[PDB]
């Protein structure tokens, strides 16, 4: 058994806690979706290699910029998270989120992840986005951020619907296996 | 943990925790509040079984069977002692308002209608002082232990064999000596947000809604004065690397 270990950045309204919370418990948040995420070690097993993974997460540290980067120490792979219900998350990307994780991270594979795709069909977000000029993420503005900063790959999910959740940290599991 | 605190906080949440002829009196607010209540303590009892894990596990353990310099285990977990006596006064206090509330002639139904005070006496005075300073340089001290670790497991066998040894049960999967220096570091952090979405369902009682806002202002307080004094420590930095 290997031990790699994942972090997810982005900001709050990206929905990152829980997404680490769906992947993590093998039931569904039913009764009660928790407040915070502790850490989880996942055992993986993508295409026949079979590695624990521990999850982290960053939610929280958002306003404190020297607690924040005690998360990063031996980190294999990191999952940039964004809202496709926000586009406003999508541009810090590469202004705030990226030059941090290429500062402390440099050569660890980064997985742009759009969050919350489940809402691009919903009509409560279209309404409220068209009142600030906006719309929801377009998956070819998705992958062309992750173009742009120079990310491993670009993957799409939804943590209420579990779409698309296994496939992003079974990626992130081969990422973390790379050179 | 305690056997009974452990049964007492087993469920996932506080209504799956009471019995459900006792939840089905309460209102939708009330049974929200509840939940995200539940929690803060459900996570405050796990930090602390966390710095157990550090000081009796890890820290004494190495002291009997690993007989390595003193200072060795002071750089692997730095004012555990210290934190574990804040988080230990916290938990019991937090434990007691429980206690105090529980329904009689019952162990696990009950409802915390006053918490917002005793989180303003933690973050605040002398409580809050020691808290600031010694995650302060718990942080500060935070990388230097992970070299310090990754140094003697990469360089001594009989290191190997102890880390191996004591994290070999299933109940220590999320418990190595550097995830639980992350789990400590992380903790404080948690709070604004257990204690911003329990005052998103404190409105009934209006003094009950400003300890809330008191408590979320001083938490945020002295997460700021932490992050202002922190300075990553390195082991073996020159002189001349510090000053410049
Ligand atoms: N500069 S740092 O302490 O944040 C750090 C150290 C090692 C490492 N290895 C992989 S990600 C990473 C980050």
């Amino acid at each position: 058994a290997i031990r790699k270990k994942l972090v997810i950045v982005g900001d709050g309204a990206c929905g990152k806690t829980c997404l680490l919370i769906v992947f993590s418990k093998d039931q569904f948040p039913e009764v009660y979706v928790p407040t915070v995420f502790e850490n989880y070690v996942a055992d993986i097993e993508v295409d026949g290699k079979q590695v624990e993974l521990a999850l982290w997460d960053t939610a929280g540290q958002e306003d404190y910029d020297r607690l924040r980067p005690l998360s990063y120490p031996d980190t294999d792979v990191i999952l940039m998270c964004f809202s496709i219900d926000s586009p406003d998350s999508l541009e810090n990307i590469p202004e705030k989120w990226t030059p941090e994780v290429k500062h402390f991270c440099p050569n660890v594979p980064i997985i742009l992840v759009g969050n919350k795709k489940d809402l691009r069909n919903d009509e409560h977000t279209r309404r409220e986005l068209a009142k600030m000029k906006q719309e929801p993420v377009k998956p070819e503005e998705g992958r062309d951020m992750a173009n742009r900063i120079g990310a491993f790959g670009y993957m799409e999910c939804s943590a209420k619907t579990k779409d698309g959740v296994r496939e992003v940290f079974e990626m992130a599991t081969r990422a973390a296996l790379q050179a | 943990s305690m056997e009974m605190d452990e049964k007492d906080f087993a469920a996932d949440s506080w209504s799956l925790a009471v019995d459900s002829s006792f939840l089905q009196q309460h209102k939708k607010e009330v049974m929200k509040q509840q939940d995200v209540i539940y929690e803060l303590i459900q996570t405050e009892l796990h930090h602390v079984r966390t710095l157990k894990i550090m000081t009796r596990l890890f820290r004494t353990g190495m002291l009997e069977e690993l007989h390595l310099e003193p200072g060795v285990v002071q750089g692997l977990f730095p004012c555990v002692d210290e934190l574990s006596d804040i988080h230990t006064r916290f938990l019991s206090q937090l434990l007691e308002r429980r206690r105090q509330a529980l329904c009689p002639g019952s162990t696990r139904n009950f409802v915390i209608h006053r918490l917002g005070d005793l989180l303003i006496s933690q973050f605040s005075g002398p409580s809050a002082e020691q808290m600031c300073k010694t995650y302060s340089e718990f942080c500060s001290r935070h990388s230097k232990a992970l070299k310090l670790y990754k140094e003697l497991y990469a360089r001594d066998k009989r290191f190997q064999q102890f880390i191996r040894k004591v994290t070999r049960p299933a109940v220590l999967k999320r418990h190595g000596v550097q995830e639980c220096i992350l789990l400590v570091t992380q903790r404080i952090t948690k709070y604004p947000l257990l204690i911003s979405r329990i005052l998103q369902h404190s409105h009934g009682i209006e003094e009950e809604r400003q300890d809330l806002t008191t408590a979320l202002g001083l938490v945020k307080e002295l997460l700021s004065n932490v992050d202002e004094g922190i300075y990553q420590l390195e082991k073996g930095a020159r002189l001349q690397e510090i000053y410049n």
